[PDB]
């Protein structure tokens, strides 16, 4: 599982959208536990996501300092971002991700755990 | 690693596509665009018994769309037949695909599934579903829309085509991920597209989840 | 590519070439695999590619290249082969059958090459669907006699009229017309009894080699339509319940041969053939005992092993028991000495009942439902099967699954859990266990209760305490109510809940508290006679389920707001009245502490427990104290209304505040729940807020419209808007709420509709597409439905608002706007019922646009909007008709009839629409008998173009022939002729005509077909 050498920081009920840019449309990526791990070596804190029943990945990737979480214009519990090296599907790529929540709340308190997750990653 | 042919059949519109797709990528399309002939598609699940792969054939269930028909049960090890419990039409035709299926595939392990079970207006109930048993038939209600049972086909063709009854479905181990730079030639490319995801509206959102 | 070249037939084709193109889509993968797919459909499919198969059957190396061939043969056999000369089809014919010899001759390839060999027979057998017994009557003799040649002959002929049986028997009634389905089961039926000797002396001459199962496997198909004397009065019996049962390749195939057995037409006046049927079935329960494994075997641990083929084996030895044993256990039942085989069986099932699969149990439930209903009705039968049903009860309540009203589950990981789904398979077999149970109980309450009793003892003192085992056992005792006596019930219940209260005091964690709950829960709403008998432990058990909606888990408030509502619709009396020994009647207790009981439920929760408060109400006949409790129980959603509509009618921009729309909603979203629950009772509080809440309607519109042209479509999607269009569905969805349920209908008319339709109609017609809600359609469906009769003008009204420009968003494909799609064809339909008058107000453009959005809902596949456009098609030629000779009706008949006609017509044959053909039949019959029985009294023609003399009939004829002669040019004239003629001829009789129509679309797929098959 390659998850015993690092720490949960956040876990939250959560479904996950990549836009495809040419059929100009969302589509769901998996629906799962989104995870915060840090890893107790080097410090640094990755969202790790696996779906339901397969635990297949639908996202890895570190949180990096350089993210935005933007609102999306159909949703108050959900937010936007481009991630530049995701490695849940083989080799490292780019994906506009977005995720939504259960609630306006938990999509608020996932927004505090990012970008704390983004000092930490910092340092 | 081992891979084992898959073959999937039945009425069109049943939603074969939308299952191969939903356990590919994870989405859920909502279109019905017919497939012609047939696509075949890699797909490998993680177990306790090591990685398993299935080539699945996805088949046209529209007869004009049909192309070779029993052409593509040739060598399958394993097959799926699929129904709508909205249309029962498509539950009528389902010993029609499983006799061209078995004549071409004598002794196979066959899941039969009835697909769509999250519609609340059922018209296929499950006291009318009886084929499979003197068949040998699993069955399966399941829905790629709501997910519900949606890995138990190929958790129970998983099983039988390694002989273990036991055999689990297991967390593929994750790597640890890169930290890339962005750069600013290719970013107005993605910054526009960022812009339109963040205004183009995101699907089902009176969903749970 | 290099692989292209197949598809040029100006040269010869290289096979080599083929091969490879086979191959690689074959083998190959990515791209390349998809490339050849793509050439392989081309080859295929072309017109001439069958010319080009006896060259790929001789010099191919490839087995797949040569099924491909026999597949374009298969193709050109079935659908043009009559237009062939006969130089063709002989030849076809002779090279077929020579490379089934030729394959036969040679052991290795008949090892090898099954598949071929296979679809071989296949194309032999598809050539004799169209040549046998007519032109090729030598064949079954010549068959027989190439048996006793060759092994491996004799072995491939049993898998040909195997497939030949199924074609004839198990496959013709779809595929074949009625009378070449007669005719080629009348010549297979003349020609058995040379095939059953040859089928039986190689059982006989020979024990378990692939030329006994592939008889065997033969024989199967037979068994469904064979005459039964040549089972019982041959030896078949003897040799397939004991000398086949021993060898376990041929067992497999044998007891799915004596399945079928245990369903032949058979005598019930003949005491040999009795013994015959007994005789099999000993002689097979013997076979397993001694060779498979007895009686007392752990078939769970068998099948969950999964060793070989033994999950198919238990499977059908299921299917053996069952079939047997619900048609024949009365052979068994009498005679003393058959006692011990009748009790064997059933403990074999009793094992198999053991099985942790769902549908084997399924399988085995069935049959036991079967008996258990016997046993239960059946004069002194019971006791034979006591021991039977005593381990029957055990299996039951150990594996009772979880039922609809239990919400808390668990999961992977092994907590408690709210369901995400409802388990719509499991829900029903919960109900199937339940009727098995409730007879099992009947049949000895005594062992039933013991059997419950001490297993919640040893859930008590913990000795097998489990989550499994708590639930099982509640579960039971749930589904029992109503078996029990009242006086038996008492004890039962008082002791079961008392201490099943006990355990949730005792066992710690929230998890173990949602659990113990569920089941409480799900205890006490099963008996409400206990309940209604019992005002003290009813009250306590209100009073728990208002602490359960105080719990952290949401999974176990749910499930005590439901619970609430089960119980109050059956108990709503004693909650209404005072009890002794209490100030008040309880719901004004309840009604009284509303605020605080319900504090830490979310919204919809709040809602279903004023929908229970409603239900308890309206037991209050009185309008006095009926329409004063309703106004209490409405103090907390009125309090609030009313600080809400005085400020936004003050100041209509403080609306937009987002939490301010949640309240409005919330507000009416309590009114829906609790005018959900009493109807009619309704009245009052509806009109205290009527005015004011189509107010805030016509408000929340304005806005709505006001953010679209200032932000754009994509306005519709924000939440802002989607809130405040919440408050428009939500207003519709009281106000259809009401109508539905409302006794004084004239109220309806004089108050509610008009200032309703102003508010809402004008709204709908002047919004864009995007921004118009399908509720709307939904709402005026419900006020035609009841109060149409009563507003003519109205309905004109909504016609005009609604119909052109909803047919606008719905008719460019079949995909946009699928929710205004269905509540629109609804909507027509019922106005076309209540209030036809409406469309005859309509200016003749809009009558066109009617008719063409009927067949419009014909060609959809969604089948909620086609089963109504077939439905009004049907209502509006019944309307049509009742008026009689008059100038609007035979203005429609010559401007729509043929219309009509043919648009049924397209969908009847475009084998896209194969769903609705019940009523594409129905309906193409009622027009074809209006022609047939006079009831269009003007011509149908227009004039100069057939004799003034002639009639509808004589020209609905031509005009059919016509129509049909264009859309499929390869029928005959006689074809289309005949077909017509037995059409017509039928058009009263929907079950012939409908055969009819099935024989013509099976014609339409071939060439040639025979016009006399209209005359079966
Ligand atoms: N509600 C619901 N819709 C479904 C479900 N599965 C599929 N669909 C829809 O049904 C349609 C099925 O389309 P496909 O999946 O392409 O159908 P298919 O069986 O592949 O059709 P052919 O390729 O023609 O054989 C799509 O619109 C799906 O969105 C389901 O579980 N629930
Ligand atoms: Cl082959
Ligand atoms: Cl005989
Ligand atoms: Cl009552
Ligand atoms: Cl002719
Ligand atoms: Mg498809
Ligand atoms: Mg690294």
């Amino acid at each position: 599982t390659m998850e015993e050498d690092e720490e949960v920081l956040y876990k939250v009920r959560a479904k996950l959208f990549r836009f495809d840019a040419d059929a100009k449309e969302w589509k769901e990526r998996g629906t799962g536990d989104c995870k915060f791990l840090k890893n107790k070596k080097t410090n640094k804190v990755r969202i790790l996501m696996r779906r339901d029943k397969t635990l297949k990945i639908c996202a890895n990737h570190i949180i990096a300092p350089e993210y935005t979480l933007k609102p999306n214009v159909g949703s108050d519990r959900s937010w936007v971002y481009a991630c530049t090296a995701d490695i849940a599907e083989g080799e490292a790529e780019a994906f506009t991700f977005a995720i939504r929540f259960g609630s306006k709340e938990n999509a608020d308190k996932f927004k505090e755990e990012f970008e704390k997750a983004q000092e930490i990653n910092k340092k | 690693q081992v891979q084992f042919k898959l073959v999937l059949v039945g009425d069109g519109g049943t939603g074969k596509t939308t299952f191969v797709k939903r356990h590919l990528t994870g989405e859920f399309e909502k279109k019905y665009v017919a497939t012609l002939g047939v696509e075949v598609h890699p797909l490998v699940f993680h177990t306790n018994r090591g990685p398993i792969k299935f080539n699945v054939w996805d088949t046209a269930g529209q007869e004009k769309f049909g192309g070779l028909r029993d052409g593509y049960y040739i060598q399958a090890q394993c097959a799926i037949i699929m129904f709508d419990v909205t249309s029962r039409v498509t539950y009528k035709n389902v010993p029609n695909w499983h006799r061209d299926l078995v004549r071409v595939c004598e002794n196979i392990p066959i899941v039969l599934c009835g697909n769509k079970v999250d519609i609340k207006d059922r018209k296929v109930k499950a006291k009318s579903i009886v084929f499979h048993r003197k068949k040998n038939l699993q069955y399966y209600d399941i829905s790629a829309k709501s997910n519900y049972n949606f890995e138990k086909p190929f958790l129970w063709l998983a099983r039988k085509l390694i002989g273990d009854p036991n055999l689990e479905f297991v967390a593929m181990p994750a790597a640890a991920p890169p930290e890339v730079v962005m750069d600013p030639a290719l970013a107005a490319q993605y910054e526009h597209d960022l812009e339109v995801a963040q205004t183009t509206a995101l699907p089902d959102e009176d969903d749970d989840l | 590519g290099a692989m292209e070249g197949i598809l040029d037939f100006s040269n010869d084709l290289d096979i080599a070439l083929l091969d490879q193109v086979v191959s690689t889509f074959y083998q190959g993968s990515g791209v390349q695999q998809k490339q050849a797919q793509e050439i392989l459909t081309k080859f295929q499919d072309n017109p001439d590619a069958w010319q080009k198969a006896d060259q790929i059957l001789q010099f191919s190396t490839n087995p797949q290249s040569k099924f491909i061939a026999l597949s374009i043969l298969d193709k050109l056999i079935t659908r043009k082969w009559k237009l062939l000369p006969n130089d063709h089809r002989i030849g076809i014919r002779n090279f077929v059958v020579g490379m089934i010899i030729s394959m036969c001759q040679d052991d290795e390839v008949f090892k090898t090459q099954k598949n071929l060999i296979n679809k071989s027979d296949l194309t032999l057998v598809q050539i004799l669907k169209q040549e046998w017994p007519q032109n090729w009557p030598e064949f079954i003799p010549e068959l027989i006699g190439s048996s006793s040649s060759s092994v491996n002959v004799c072995e491939n002929n049993m898998i040909v009229l195997k497939l030949l049986s199924e074609e004839v028997f198990d496959f013709s009634a779809e595929q074949m017309t009625q009378a070449k389905a007669l005719h080629l089961k009348n010549s297979m039926s003349k020609e058995f009894e040379q095939i059953f000797k040859l089928c039986f002396q190689v059982l006989e001459q020979g024990s378990s080699s692939s030329l006994i199962v592939a008889t065997l496997e033969s024989l199967l198909r037979y068994l469904h339509w064979i005459p039964y004397r040549y089972i019982y009065e041959t030896n078949i019996l003897e040799l397939l319940s004991t000398k086949f049962m021993t060898s376990p390749d041929t067992r497999a195939i044998t007891l799915k041969c004596l399945t079928e057995v245990s369903n032949l037409k058979i005598p019930q006046d003949n005491d040999l053939i009795k013994r015959q049927t007994v005789l099999f079935f000993q002689n097979t329960l013997q076979q397993i005992a001694t060779s498979v494994m007895p009686v007392t075997a752990d078939l769970k641990a068998t099948y969950a092993n999964a060793n070989g083929n033994d999950q198919s084996f238990l499977q059908d030895l299921a299917m053996f028991l069952t079939t047997y044993l619900a048609r024949n256990r009365a052979l068994l039942e009498s005679d003393e000495s058959l006692r011990e085989l009748l009790l064997n069986a059933h403990q074999y099932l009793i094992q198999l009942s053991k099985i942790e699969e769902r549908e084997l149990f399924k399988t085995t439930l069935d049959y036991w439902h079967n008996l258990v209903a016997d046993l239960f009705y059946e004069p002194l039968k019971k006791h034979i099967y006591e021991e039977i049903c005593s381990q029957l009860r055990l299996v039951i309540i150990e594996n009772m699954v979880r039922p609809e009203e239990v919400l808390v589950v668990e999961n992977d990981e092994g907590e408690i859990v709210r369901e995400f789904v409802k388990e719509s398979d499991t829900i029903q077999l919960y109900k199937s266990e339940r009727e098995v149970l409730v007879y099992l109980t009947h049949l000895n309450v005594i062992d039933t209760e013991e059997i419950m009793i001490s297993k919640l003892a040893r859930q008590i003192d913990g000795s097998e305490w489990s989550w499994h085992n708590i639930n099982t056992l509640s579960w039971a005792i749930g589904s029992i109510s109503g078996t029990m006596s009242e006086d038996t019930e008492k004890r039962f219940v008082v002791t079961v809940i008392k201490d099943l209260l006990g355990l949730c005091e005792q066992k710690r964690g929230k998890d173990n508290k949602a659990v113990v709950a569920s089941d409480i829960m799900y205890v006490v709403g099963q008996y409400p006679r206990f309940l209604k008998a019992h005002w003290n432990f009813l009250r306590t058990v209100i009073l728990k389920l208002f602490e359960f909606m105080h719990e952290t888990h949401e999974g176990v408030q749910d499930m005590a707001c439901d619970t609430f509502i089960k119980i109050v619709q059956k108990c709503k009396y004693h909650f209404v009245i005072q009890q002794p020994r209490e100030s008040e009647p309880f719901i004004q207790t309840i009604i009284r502490d509303i605020q605080k009981t319900t504090a830490d439920l979310q919204p919809q929760q709040v809602h279903t427990f004023y929908k229970a408060c409603g239900i308890i109400i309206s037991e209050e006949r009185s309008v006095a104290e009926r329409n004063r409790l309703l106004s209490d129980l409405m103090q907390l959603p009125n309090m609030a209304w009313d600080t809400i509509v005085e400020q936004s009618t003050a100041n209509p921009t403080l609306l937009l505040d987002s939490e301010t729309v949640k309240i409005i909603a919330n507000i009416i979203k309590t009114n829906v729940a609790v005018c959900t629950s009493m109807g009619a009772d309704f009245y009052p509080q509806l009109g205290h807020i009527y005015y004011n809440m189509l107010q805030l309607y016509r408000a929340v519109s304005s806005m709505i419209s006001a953010q679209v042209a200032a932000e754009g479509l994509i306005a519709t999607k924000t939440p802002k808007v989607r809130g405040l269009r919440t408050i428009k569905k939500e207003i519709l969805k009281l106000v259809e709420t009401y109508i539905s349920k409302a006794r004084n209908l004239d109220d309806v008319v004089k108050v509610l509709v008009e200032p309703l339709l102003n508010a809402v109609l004008e709204d709908y017609m002047n919004n864009v597409p995007d921004a118009r809600d399908a509720e709307v359609l939904n709402c005026m469906t419900t006020v035609v439905e009841k109060v149409g009769h009563m507003i003519p003008q109205g309905v004109i009204l909504i016609l005009q608002s609604v119909f052109e420009c909803t047919l606008d968003m719905i008719n460019k494909d079949f995909t946009e706007y699928p929710e205004h799609r269905v509540e629109f064809y609804k909507l027509l339909k019922v106005i076309n019922e209540k209030s036809f008058a409406a469309f005859l107000e309509l200016p003749p453009a809009a009558f066109k646009l009617f008719v063409d959005a009927i067949c419009w809902a014909f060609k959809h596949n969604n089948r909620d909007v086609e089963v109504n456009g077939l439905q009004i098609a049907l209502d509006l030629v019944k309307n049509i008709e009742r008026m009689g000779n008059v100038p609007f009706a035979n203005e429609f008949h010559k401007n729509y009839f043929f219309i009509f006609v043919s648009e049924t017509f397209f969908v009847l044959t475009d084998s896209d629409h194969k769903s609705g053909f019940s009523k594409q039949a129905l309906l193409l019959m009622k027009l074809i008998s209006l022609v047939y029985d006079n009831k269009i009294s003007v011509p149908l023609y227009q004039e100069a173009e057939v004799p003034q003399g002639t009639s509808n009939q004589v020209y609905l004829s031509q005009y059919l022939a016509n129509m049909l002669s264009n859309a499929f040019p390869h029928l005959t004239s006689e074809q289309i002729a005949s077909f017509l003629s037995a059409l017509t001829k039928q058009c009263k009789d929907l079950v012939v005509f409908k055969g009819t129509l099935r024989d013509f679309l099976v014609q339409i797929k071939e060439v040639g077909g025979d016009p006399t098959d209209y005359l079966f």
